[PDB]
RNA sequence: CCUACUUCACAAAGCGCCUUCCCCCGUAAAUGAUAUCAUCUCAACUUAGUAUUAUACCCACACACCCAAGAACAGGGUU
């Protein structure tokens, strides 16, 4: 408040950077939360044409995870326009032959269907690694928390934590195991 | 192999097995019992 | 950081919601051809290329010069 | 009933436990006594309300204006109460009222600036096929009302 | 838990074996689980309850050993199934796509070319039915399929 | 003069310069320009948050385009608090 | 593409000549639990097993005349 008219807009109507990491999550989740930032419905002063979309710069598209058998069973179909151009190519291929394309096309999915969703794509920066550019990296504002927890592996779980859950079972000594 | 709905052993050899999807009746005595779900 | 309270009749709801300033240690010291045109125009703004061509005369003209402005 | 630590063990949300009552009293006492003592000073700037008024609800500050949509039966210039105010908001507080704050909390105060028609709003009816057309032109009446104060008392 | 060691001659010995924890939350149970109240209170992703009943390569324990009930014993195999594909016991194995609630052996499932029609849609099933009981702490029910 | 700003009515230069006046007047040091929030910076459209802080205390913090005009825009935001013309100030009473 | 031959003739053609490069998966195996044997495994895992086509091609911001470039335009050359 007490702020000029212009400095005021500027500040409100301001497109912020929110860093996404991809690493183990599924990628409709980080889809769901990139298209709001990207929308701007994540805004209270949102409108359909107020352009107040934001940045969202995801990392580590490439080791996204994929719940069930999704990465065998999901299939992308695109059609070059020849005839014989129809392409179906199954998850795990597209990810092999581009680390970004999964995520980018669940966010287009997700996008609104009409002539703002490529600007909006436009403001979508994926990364497949951990690396980022530095200019991105000098912009970005904030970090949105990944939308699945990673589950623990044995490897990780301390020896305190293995003792403190209790043995649920008396194996017999006479097994070979 | 043959295509069946339905496997059924035939001799005591034959012996199914779920691979890659689907069951299977394999057979190392009478290769002819093989069947394919 | 908002403080709630009911009335002690309870038919009123008292808000206490301060504004909390920004702790100096979370602050930073200050530091001290037309297809080109609009490929570089939608690099720097993040946009895509169909909104830098120009309207026709017809769009232009519909165009409202002197809109009503509010506050 | 001991369970081991597991993912499904416990509601994923966060375990919420009830504050004792005694505490929980002398918080809201302890609240209450600083909101009054900040009204009694006078340490706020300005103050706007949630009004209903006719159907609707209006948010407000003095010298705001507001257009209802139907004419008040007040000549214009006179100045009115607005009863229902259902909130009151400062810089650094708010009075929520369940639904209505007390008359004794709040006074808003409203007059009546204009009583005006509304511009011509067109009624087309149309069906396809069946020489089904009609047209009606409908003006309704407004009234115009500009907020002249909010004012609160210390009596919570 | 007997091992046995070659030096040809070979013998069994029996070694340090652990004992069920103190004080049950339930004695006097059929199973373990039940011992233990976690009858629908486990998932794939618990690796410290799945373990107790996994050899030390990988492979499940049988059920007359760990005294688990059928129903029960079939959730932790496919449990265990699970866990497995989803990379929680790099410990446990014989000797890159991250995956979780993988309910099929990734080389044996088709992609699905032609998905159905709106009713009839073929869906990727996710996670297992066995699991359909568990504690349900959501408004919706969690879908087996996408 | 309801709804209009105190330098859109009263024309000033050098709001900081002016602050820093003010603040000699009041036997205070001159404020601390310090950038308080930041989004955008390596592009065309950035958003500066610079607060002018008096012994590590905010006194007022303002939005810009540039590092500069936040930090001009700061000093404005801190001399109408000075000033008790704040936005948020009590209404005249008529 | 035109050296020859042939239709022909400052060139266009074939009837003439030149060049043309990786695969796809049905199964067959290894170790191995559920079910201490066995078991290719919609068990974990190890091979045949590879598309993540490999490449190659193209890439110079800014009159007139002639041309193997061409309907116009465009393109190339004019030292
Ligand atoms: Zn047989």
């Amino acid at each position: 408040s007490s702020f000029s008219r212009a400095p005021q807009q500027w500040a409100t109507f301001a497109r912020i950077w929110y860093l996404l990491d991809g690493k183990m999550q599924p990628p409709g989740k980080l889809a769901a939360m990139a298209s709001i930032r990207l929308q701007g419905l994540h805004k209270p002063v949102y409108h359909a044409l107020s352009d107040c979309g934001d940045h969202v710069v995801i990392m580590n598209t490439r080791h996204i995870a994929f719940s069930g058998n999704k990465w065998e069973q999901k299939v992308y179909s695109s059609h070059t326009g020849y005839p014989g151009g129809f392409r179906q190519v199954t998850a795990a291929q597209l990810h092999l032959r581009d680390p970004v394309a999964i995520v980018k096309l669940a966010i287009y999915g997700m996008l609104p269907k009409n002539l703002h969703r490529r600007t909006m794509m436009e403001r979508l920066h994926l990364f497949p690694d951990e690396y980022i550019p530095e200019d991105i990296l000098k912009n970005l504002v904030e970090e949105l928390p990944q939308p699945r927890k990673i589950p623990k592996r044995l490897d990780e779980y301390t020896q305190e934590e293995i003792d403190a859950f209790p043995r649920l079972w008396t194996p017999p000594e006479d097994y070979r195991l | 192999f043959k295509n069946k709905t339905v496997l059924k052993k035939r001799c005591k050899d034959c012996y199914l097995v779920k691979r890659r999807g689907r069951w299977y009746v394999y057979c190392k005595t009478h290769p002819r019992h093989k069947q394919r779900q | 950081n908002v403080e709630l309270a009911l009335t002690s009749d309870g038919r009123t709801i008292v808000c206490y919601h301060p504004s909390v300033d920004i702790p100096y240690e979370h602050t930073k010291p200050i530091p001290r051809e037309e297809g080109p045109m609009i490929e570089q125009l939608s690099k720097m703004f993040f946009t895509t290329k169909h909104r830098w061509y120009p309207h026709g005369r017809y769009h232009r003209c519909r165009k409202n010069l002197n809109p009503p402005k509010d506050r | 009933g001991y369970v081991p630590k597991t993912s499904l063990s416990s509601p994923p949300w966060p375990e919420v436990v009830l504050p004792d009552p005694v505490e929980e009293t002398r918080h809201h006492a302890e609240v209450v006594k600083k909101v009054n003592e900040m009204i009694v000073t006078g340490q706020y700037g300005r103050l706007f309300a949630v009004v209903h008024f006719a159907s609707r609800q209006w948010k407000v500050t003095s010298e705001d204006l507001i257009l209802i949509g139907n004419e008040l039966d007040l000549a214009c210039g006179e100045r009115i109460r607005l009863e229902k105010v259902l909130l009151v908001g400062a810089d650094n507080f708010t009075l929520l009222g369940k639904p209505l704050l007390g008359k004794d909390l709040v006074r808003v105060e409203a007059t009546v600036i204009e009583k005006t028609e509304s511009w011509p709003r067109i009624i087309m009816r149309f069906r396809k096929r069946k020489n089904f057309k009609k047209k009606r032109i409908v003006t309704t009446p407004q009234t115009v009302l500009r907020i002249n104060s909010i004012e609160i008392a210390p009596c919570l | 838990f007997r091992e046995v060691v070659e030096t040809t001659i070979i013998e069994g010995r029996i070694t340090a074996t652990p004992k069920e924890s103190p004080n049950p939350p339930n004695p006097s149970g059929q199973c373990p689980i039940c011992r233990w109240n976690l009858k629908h209170k486990y998932n794939y992703d618990d690796v410290l309850l799945l373990s107790q009943f996994i050899r030390p390569h990988g492979g499940m324990l049988p059920r007359k050993i760990t005294g688990l009930c059928q129903e029960e014993h079939r959730k932790i195999e496919e449990c265990v199934k699970m866990a497995h594909r989803a990379g929680l016991l790099p410990n446990h194995r014989p000797r890159q796509l991250n995956r979780y609630l993988t309910r099929w052996a990734p080389g044996s499932v088709k992609p699905i070319y032609k998905k159905g029609p709106r009713w009839n849609r073929v869906r990727m099933p996710v996670g297992s039915p066995l699991l359909r009981d568990n504690v349900c702490y959501s408004r919706t029910p969690w879908k087996l399929y996408h | 003069m309801t709804g209009k700003e105190l330098f859109e009515m009263w024309k000033i230069i050098n709001p900081m310069g002016l602050l820093v006046e003010e603040l000699k007047k009041r036997n205070v040091s001159a404020p601390e320009s310090r950038l308080t929030r930041q989004s955008g910076g390596t592009t065309a459209l950035p958003l500066y948050f610079v607060g002018l802080y008096c012994d590590k205390k905010l006194i007022a913090e303002g939005p810009g385009e540039t590092v500069l005009v936040a930090e001009e825009e700061a000093a404005r935001v801190a001399l109408r608090k000075l000033y008790g013309f704040t936005e948020n100030r009590r209404p005249w009473n008529y």
